[PDB]
């Protein structure tokens, strides 16, 4: 674009060839700079424009089915299960062992409709059995206050999480880099500049391991694009609405401009092209024409277009243990039926026995062997994320 | 001010971000410029001032001079800068009242309706 | 009707023109006025039914009225306050400034008069359902 | 700040005070014009600016009739009527076809309204079908009314305001501001 | 939230002892 | 609202800082109405 060398003190560019008579207008993104209009002549600026902030395109989470069981973990939702058993088998045998209308067919359903809060109509009627329910009653009462109050704590959260839309949004939070060409307007913008939200930001980007700054636009749009939400790239205003207008549409301008620049039209600081440019461009800005040009070249031939409430991706494995347990519900009513219109000790004899042999058997070949709990470690790299292990590991109860 | 949010008005956009920074701080400047326009210092046509003047333009936008004027009258003067939760108000809880009330309306229609109809 | 602001006496009992607050009271005004037509349709019923009692039918559909005029009058003070706050709510929010609402007496004659017209309608049904069953 | 009579052709403002003499320098907010750059000359711009637009800031809004319902989108809501519909058809086709009734689609209905509204019950349903209906429906019953609860609470924590239009794209569109 | 879990069969502990003793010693 | 007496080494510590934190708390109380700045330590002792 031209710059005048310390040493030789010749131009380079663009500029080099209007200073050096070969050329007689330069048409061109060319900015109207101080040392620049010491050698040349300018029009006023055709595109006015600055430094921008550079961030890819949020993202939405994407509820996987079962996402409403996230509140509480997994080993939760597996213990209540084991809790759920344990309650209603309790409940059997204290029932049964008292001077019933409980069985383990109603043990197993009061226990549930207490877990949901829902009432029961057979109350165990005997004091021992009074504890069984008591207990399991408060249970359930922290378990769902739990649910509620950290799935309040998620959305409470989430809902605070603020987009940046300014420099001073970058200046504060520090959870995501940002950077810069490593030559250029930009990265000198920064380093002499004397305003106090533009000088905290460069001492971040000097001092920061590893390098935030890009050697390449395009090596800038891609770290942008390979960090999910951690890179902002600072770059010209210009450019910014041009790559957020290609494939992939993935990229983002927030904020206004860091600065003022302009883009003028150069003639060689004699000629007499130089005053009829320069009310060419004053009457193609107030016809509306570079207004026009731009929409045509960055919009119009765009590769790309141009609730707080919660949703039924959220909450819909909630429908679908519903549907399955409507489903399930129809399958009963035909077998029991089927069981009732076709209406001994043996088979409680054999069952009782031989889930006993396996019951021994399963906790017997578990304990003695290793495999418990695996355990990944390592350290992480930005190359993709990519991991290696440092440390796998089995355990077991004694045998590790 | 007085429309209720719903009179948007267009205007240069120097004064709408003075006019957001005054007292009350009840206005807004919302999307980008919609032209662009610049303010430049003038001259009379042939005059020794215009090429230093101009030389000295280049040089307080580059030195950072301008945008230091422009925070400090605009932002660093400007009154408006930059909790404790309210109790609910029956405005915002006032629908479980009128379906309460309007399923009491229509279970005494059930009621003197169908009793009579027996 | 105002007060020491400006001191005017001034009761504009407004119908033409000019606050919004009175506009807005202006628009649950219907609701007591059906309430205070069912007390009064409630009663006047009530009034001939002490002199004949002669078939039992009287004092059940005066007591539905009784039941429908405070469910009305319900609505009539839900509507009346959500207003209010409506337009607390839209006033302008400086560090200076201080809005109070207060409830007077006449707002509170309205709701006391809900519990006697509701405890009224349920001695109604009492005494039809004894001349119902004489 | 300077205009031309169509009649007289004479400058006015700061442009007539360089046009004719009185002044040798405008310093001042001068729109750099093409009609006024053929009278006298322009620096670069100091200030660069356009027209955009003036809102009210956006505060808490008016809550409507059915604000309450706000936490979940209507589309959970519609949701929830089917399925309650269709929690308490499937448990009269569990009582009709082949029961263990007492169970009829009135109280099927009220069966399931009861569990929604977690408000006890009347009966159990006494089957082993009746009862997966009833079991499932109350699990829905928990996650849903838990949902509403801490969806309500991020709301009311975090007040979060946005402005009806964001550009003169949105102010073409609309014709209510 | 172990401890409601440690209350839950610390409660059917506690249950079955009621059940054992006071059904035998009636 | 943060404020100073109204002469000393306290204000004048503010009005000549070039370092970040107290350029902008200076540019505060300089542009602060009504002002921030007390007359005596006696009196900026009552008004906090
Ligand atoms: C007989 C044994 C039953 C065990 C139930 C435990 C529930 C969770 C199972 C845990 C096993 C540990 C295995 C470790 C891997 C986790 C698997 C899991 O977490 O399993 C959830 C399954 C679907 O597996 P997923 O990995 O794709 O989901 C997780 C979503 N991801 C993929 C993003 C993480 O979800 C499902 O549908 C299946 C379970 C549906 C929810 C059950 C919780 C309680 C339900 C009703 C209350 C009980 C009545 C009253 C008391
Ligand atoms: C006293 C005792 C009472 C106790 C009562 C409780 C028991 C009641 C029974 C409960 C179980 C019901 C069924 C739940 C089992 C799993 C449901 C399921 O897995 O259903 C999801 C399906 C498939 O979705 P996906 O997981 O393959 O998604 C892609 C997965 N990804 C993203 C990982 C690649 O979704 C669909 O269309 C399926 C929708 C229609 C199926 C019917
Ligand atoms: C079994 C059910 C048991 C009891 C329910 C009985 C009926 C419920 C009581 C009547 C409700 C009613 O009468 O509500 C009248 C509303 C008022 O209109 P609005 O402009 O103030 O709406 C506010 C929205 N804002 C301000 C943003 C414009 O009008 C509307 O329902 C607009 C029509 C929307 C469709 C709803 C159908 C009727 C309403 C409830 C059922
Ligand atoms: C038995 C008697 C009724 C229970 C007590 C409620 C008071 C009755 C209202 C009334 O008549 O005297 C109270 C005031 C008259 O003094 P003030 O207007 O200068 O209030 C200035 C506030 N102070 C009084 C602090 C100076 O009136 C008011 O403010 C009304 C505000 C308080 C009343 C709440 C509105 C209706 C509530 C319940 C009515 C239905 C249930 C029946 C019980
Ligand atoms: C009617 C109720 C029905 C059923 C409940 C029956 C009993 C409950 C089950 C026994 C609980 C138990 O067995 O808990 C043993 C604890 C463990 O001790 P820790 O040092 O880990 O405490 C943890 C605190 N940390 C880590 C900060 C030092 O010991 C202790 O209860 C320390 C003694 C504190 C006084 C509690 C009395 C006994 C416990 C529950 C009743
Ligand atoms: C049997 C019942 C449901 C009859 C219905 C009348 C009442 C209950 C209804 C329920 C919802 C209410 C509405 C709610 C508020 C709106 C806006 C307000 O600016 C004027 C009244 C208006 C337009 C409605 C009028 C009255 C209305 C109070
Ligand atoms: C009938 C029941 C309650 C008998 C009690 C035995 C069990 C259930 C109890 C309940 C609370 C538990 C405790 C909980 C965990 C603590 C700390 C841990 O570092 C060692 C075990 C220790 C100190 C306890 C031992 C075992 C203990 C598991
Ligand atoms: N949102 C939501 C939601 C609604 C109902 C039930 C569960 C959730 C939910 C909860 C959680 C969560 C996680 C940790 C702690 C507490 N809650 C997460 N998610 C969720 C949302 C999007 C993608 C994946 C999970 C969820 O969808
Ligand atoms: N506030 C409130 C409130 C009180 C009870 C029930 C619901 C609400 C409510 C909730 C929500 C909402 C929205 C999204 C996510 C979560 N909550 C919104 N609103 C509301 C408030 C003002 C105007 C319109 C709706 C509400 O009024
Ligand atoms: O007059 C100048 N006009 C410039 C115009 C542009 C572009 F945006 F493409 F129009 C760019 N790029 C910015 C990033 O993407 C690739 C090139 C550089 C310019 N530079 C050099 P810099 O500002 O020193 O970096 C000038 O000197
Ligand atoms: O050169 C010009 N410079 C201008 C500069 C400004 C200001 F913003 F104050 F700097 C304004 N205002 C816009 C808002 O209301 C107050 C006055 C008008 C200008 N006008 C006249 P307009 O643009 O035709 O209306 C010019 O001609």
């Amino acid at each position: 674009y031209g710059a005048r060398d310390a040493d030789t003190k010749i131009w380079n560019g663009m500029v080099g060839e209007l200073v050096y008579g070969k050329a007689d207008i330069a048409i061109a993104p060319l900015t109207i700079t101080l040392v620049r209009e010491e050698v040349i002549d300018f029009s006023k600026p055709f595109m006015s424009l600055g430094i921008s902030i550079m961030i890819k395109k949020p993202q939405k989470s994407k509820p996987g089915v079962f996402s409403f069981l996230d509140p509480l973990a997994y080993e939760i939702w597996m213990c209540i299960v084991f809790a759920y058993i344990g309650v209603s088998v309790v409940l059997f045998l204290v029932s049964r062992f008292s001077p019933n209308e409980f069985g383990i067919f109603n043990s197993l359903w009061f226990s549930l409709g207490a877990f949901m809060q829902q009432g029961c109509d057979i109350s165990p009627r005997s004091l021992s059995g009074r504890i069984v329910g008591g207990v399991w009653w408060f249970f359930t009462l922290i378990i769902i206050s739990s649910y509620t109050a950290n799935l309040a704590a998620f959305l409470t959260v989430e809902r605070m999480v603020s987009p940046i839309e300014s420099a001073e949004d970058l200046s504060k939070q520090t959870e995501i880099a940002y950077g810069t060409l490593d030559s250029g307007s930009t990265k000198e913008f920064f380093r002499r500049s004397k305003i106090a939200v533009f000088d905290k930001m460069w001492t971040y980007m000097r001092s920061a391991e590893p390098s935030v700054f890009v050697r390449t636009t395009a090596e800038g749009v891609a770290r942008v694009r390979k960090s999910k939400g951690k890179y902002a790239y600072l770059l010209e205003s210009t450019m910014n609405e041009y790559i957020e207008q290609r494939k992939p549409c993935d990229t983002m301008k927030v904020g206004g401009n860091l600065d003022s620049k302009g883009y003028g039209i150069a003639t060689p600081k004699g000629s007499s092209l130089g005053t009829p440019v320069n009310l060419a461009v004053l009457k193609l800005s107030e016809q509306g024409v570079l207004d026009k040009l731009k929409n045509k070249w960055w919009y119009d031939k765009g590769e790309c277009g141009a609730t707080s409430a919660l949703s039924l991706s959220n909450v819909a494995g909630v429908f679908y243990i519903l549907v399955g347990g409507l489903g399930l519900a129809m399958l009963v009513a035909l077998i029991e039926f089927c069981y009732k219109s076709r209406a001994g000790r043996k088979a409680l004899t054999l069952l009782s026995s031989v889930f006993a042999v396996c019951g021994l058997g399963l906790l017997g070949i578990a304990v003695s062997t290793d495999y418990w709990l695996y355990l990944e470690e390592g350290i992480i790299l930005p190359q993709n994320q990519s991991t290696e292990v440092k440390m796998s590991l089995h355990s077991g109860l004694w045998r590790v | 001010r007085k429309s209720k949010g719903k009179y948007a008005y267009l205007l240069e956009s120097t004064m709408n971000e003075y006019i957001e920074q005054r007292k009350p701080c009840d206005t807004m400047k919302v999307g980008g410029n919609l032209d662009s326009k610049g303010y430049g210092i003038a001259t009379p046509k042939g005059s020794s001032l215009g090429t230093p003047v101009n030389l000295a333009v280049l040089k307080l936008s580059e030195q950072g001079v301008l945008d230091k004027l422009k925070n400090k009258w605009w932002y660093d003067k400007g009154e408006c800068g930059a909790e404790k939760t309210s109790a609910l108000s029956l405005s915002n809880v006032a629908g479980v009242f009128y379906i309460l009330v309007g399923g009491l309306g229509l279970a005494m229609l059930v009621a003197l309706i169908e009793f009579c109809y027996k | 009707c105002f007060l020491a602001g400006e001191e005017r006496g001034r009761c504009f009992t407004i119908e033409y023109v000019m606050v919004n607050v009175l506009k807005m009271i202006r628009s649950a005004t219907p609701f007591p006025l059906v309430s205070l037509f069912f007390m009064f349709i409630g009663f006047i019923l009530s009034n001939i039914g002490h002199i004949r009692p002669h078939r039992t039918i009287l004092a059940f559909v005066s007591g539905i009225f009784f039941i429908l005029s405070g469910l009305s009058l319900v609505v009539g003070l839900v509507l009346y306050i959500s207003s209010i706050n409506d337009e607390m709510l839209n006033r302008t929010k400086d560090a200076e400034t201080y809005f109070n609402y207060k409830y007077g007496w006449s707002f509170a004659f309205a709701a006391i008069s809900f519990l006697l017209t509701e405890s009224a309608g349920v001695m109604s049904v009492y005494l039809f359902m004894k001349r119902y069953t004489a | 700040y300077g205009a031309r009579d169509a009649d007289t052709k004479i400058w006015n403002g700061m442009v007539g005070e360089l046009v004719y003499g009185k002044a040798d320098i405008a310093i001042a907010p001068l729109t750099i014009t093409l009609v006024r750059e053929e009278v006298i000359d322009f620096s670069k711009p100091f200030m660069s600016l356009g027209i955009s637009i003036m809102i009210k800031k956006p505060q808490k809004s008016k809550p409507g009739v059915f604000s309450f319902l706000d936490p979940l989108a209507y589309e959970i809501w519609m949701c929830i009527v089917f399925a309650y519909i269709g929690v308490s058809v499937v448990l009269f086709l569990v009582s009709r076809f082949s029961p263990y009734n007492e169970f009829g689609i009135f109280n099927s209905l009220w069966f399931s309204l009861g569990a929604f509204m977690q408000q006890g019950c009347d009966i159990s349903p006494r089957s082993l079908s009746g009862r997966i209906v009833g079991g499932v429906w109350w699990f829905f019953t928990l996650i849903i009314i838990s949902s509403y609860t801490a969806n309500l609470a991020a709301f009311l924590t975090v007040e979060r305001m946005v402005s009806p239009i964001e550009s003169a794209e949105d102010l073409s569109k609309q014709t209510e501001i």
